[PDB]
């Protein structure tokens, strides 16, 4: 079975440094190019580096050229990219990629995807907010929190249908903030319980906000 | 050079009829042109890859043709798991380039937004900030305008606005906006309203409160 696990990622302040890892099986590593392409939120597909089945040859976007290092040990099955002199901008998902043939770097195979941040803000657990409400409207406001992501729930999950949960934003505070609201019948508003669950494992933080109206 | 240019940035499409994608390259690339699907929080899933290969397990109705700097993707009879975001891909010459993706969305009856408004809860101004949500539900086609009132005074540059991806169930789409004030800003004014712009709506549709 085919795996290309990653990590490696997670937060880092500008200048700081990374080294993603991407371990392989299910096919034989050597025999392989290998590649790196990131996915900043919200944005579209970026290559990143790519580098030939043995060491010898590495190709750099113009983006990261003399910051990132591509390069893999065969013995380990292993793919390793050293980012160092980290940009706000480097903040990307970042996807260890295998070439589908060898003499083409076009991707068929995707490691799960590992979320690198790079910012000078703290971990810091989100406020949580009521949005007090035949159908009436209410949530809850998730603010200033990093890094992502966040989960929540309604009802400890009971609760779905309805439901949105926004994208979140960052803030110029460097704090991210979005808001999960769901639409519900009026008449039931006072017998009915709305608890949004929110969780930030970064933090190590859980909260329960039951949202009531005014 | 070595520019893929895609097109169109969104379809809006029915299930069952057929998609076609463009995706345009600035230089010769051999017909090495390569097609990827994705689906939000998914990796990217290879569809068709150089000289206009069908992928190992992906149906028939996927299809890739195109010549020198033309190339196309083709769809021949869209399926609800088939709305998503597709990126071309060009493999002839580093830097290896990639499209800035179309997205093939549902195409459905118009439908208009519900808006609510949200004042700052008691807790939020406790805090020293205030947070004025404005939500509007459940909505098509995605285009909206959003505009705040302070007291009948317009707000600008001190909103942020986000959008959640096309309901499965539905559809349709929601967007909040949010204006960040002050805990004293929020007290030395009255009236709060934002303003919805909307095919859906008629006329441009006002909520608002006081205390």
């Amino acid at each position: 079975e085919v795996q290309l696990v990653e990590s490696g990622g997670g937060l880092v302040q500008p200048g700081g440094s990374l080294r993603l890892s991407c371990v392989t099986s299910g096919f034989t590593f050597r025999k392989f190019g290998m590649s790196w392409v990131r996915q900043a939120p919200g944005k579209g597909l970026e290559w990143v580096a790519s580098i030939v089945t043995g060491g010898r040859k590495t190709y750099y976007s113009d983006s990261v050229k003399g910051r990132f290092t591509i390069s893999r040990d065969n013995s380990k099955n292993t793919l390793y990219l050293q980012m160092n002199s980290l940009r706000a901008e480097d903040t990307a998902v970042y996807y260890c990629t295998r070439g589908y043939s060898s003499t083409s770097y076009a991707m068929d195979y995707w490691g799960q995807g590992t979320l690198v941040t790079v910012s000078s803000a703290s971990t810091k657990g989100p406020s949580v907010f009521p949005l007090a409400p035949g159908t009436a409207a209410l949530g809850c406001l998730v603010k200033d929190y990093f890094p992502e992501p966040v989960t929540v729930s309604w009802n400890s999950g009971a609760l779905t249908s309805g439901v949105h949960t926004f994208p979140a934003v960052l803030q110029s505070s460097g704090l991210y903030s979005l808001s999960s609201v769901v639409t519900v019948p009026s008449s039931s508003l006072g017998t009915q319980t709305y608890i949004c669950n929110v969780n930030h494992k970064p933090s190590n933080t859980k909260v329960d906000k039951k949202v009531e109206p005014k | 050079d070595i520019v893929l240019t895609q097109s169109p940035a969104t379809l809006s499409l029915s299930p069952g009829e057929r998609a076609t994608l463009s995706c345009m390259t600035s230089t010769d690339i051999d017909d090495d042109m390569n097609w990827y699907q994705q689906k939000p929080g998914q990796a990217p899933r290879l569809l068709i890859s150089e000289g206009n290969t069908l992928r190992p397990g992906v149906p028939a109705r996927f299809s890739g043709s195109g010549s020198g700097t033309d190339f196309t993707l083709t769809i021949s009879s869209l399926e609800p798991e088939d709305f998503a975001v597709y990126y071309c891909l060009q493999s002839f010459n580093v830097p290896l380039t990639f499209g800035q993706g179309t997205k093939v969305e549902i195409k459905r009856t118009v439908a208009a937004p519900s808006v609510f408004i949200f004042p700052p809860s008691d807790s939020q101004l406790k805090s020293g900030t205030a947070s004025v949500v404005c939500l509007l539900n459940n909505f098509y086609p995605r285009e909206a305008k959003v505009q705040w009132k302070v007291d009948n005074a317009l707000q600008s540059g001190n909103s942020q606005e986000s959008v959640t991806e096309q309901d499965s169930k539905d559809s349709t789409y929601s967007l909040s906006s949010t204006l960040t004030l002050s805990k004293a800003d929020y007290e030395k004014h009255k009236v709060y309203a934002c303003e919805v712009t909307h095919q859906g709506l008629s006329s441009p549709v006002t909520k608002s409160f006081n205390r």
